[PDB]
């Protein structure tokens, strides 16, 4: 189960599949760790991204971060691999794999 | 502010993609300036029940 389980070299918690994959999609730029006075200087030529906010359309950011994602599917896999399919009704308890 | 953008002998005003003026030239001085806004956005109120 290498290949999906994650990582503890990478310094995220991420697995290979989920990093192959969040580079093959160009999500929009984003960030907002700082924004007033950018377009001013070095960004003249201006971005379409702070020409949108000049006019008083705003996205926010949501919720749920990536991180905590990961953790719950960390969380889900480790569940169904080594305690078959009772950890959905009530505690879990331990089977030996073969035997699943 | 000032910018560094090249002015044609006989062009006048600049204009975003927004189609409202943004770059000047000021008519006594001979020297190209920008235009940007000032405010901002909003604010938000957290609260438990009164
Ligand atoms: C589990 O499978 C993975 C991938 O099939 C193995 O990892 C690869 O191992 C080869 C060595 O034969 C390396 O050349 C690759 O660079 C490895 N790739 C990755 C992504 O790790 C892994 O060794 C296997 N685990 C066991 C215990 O055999
Ligand atoms: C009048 O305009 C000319 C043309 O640019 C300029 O050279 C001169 O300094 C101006 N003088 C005054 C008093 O505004």
């Amino acid at each position: 189960f290498s290949q999906i389980l994650p990582d503890p070299s990478k310094p995220s918690k991420r697995s290979p599949i989920e990093d192959l994959l969040f580079n093959k999609v160009t999500l929009a730029d984003a960030g907002f760790i700082k924004q007033y006075g950018d377009c001013l200087g070095d960004i003249a030529a201006r971005d379409l991204i702070c020409a949108q906010k000049f006019k008083g359309l705003t996205v926010l950011p949501p919720l749920l971060t990536d991180e905590m994602i990961a953790q719950y599917t960390s969380a889900l896999l480790a569940g169904t691999i080594t305690s078959g399919w009772t950890f959905g009704a009530g505690p879990a308890l331990q089977i030996p794999f073969p035997m699943q | 502010t000032e910018s560094n953008k090249k002015f044609l002998p006989f062009q006048q005003f600049g204009r975003d993609i927004a189609d409202t003026t943004d770059a000047v030239r000021d008519p006594q001085t001979l020297e190209i300036l920008d235009i940007t806004p000032c405010s901002f956005g909003g604010v938000s109120v957290i609260t438990p029940g009164t």
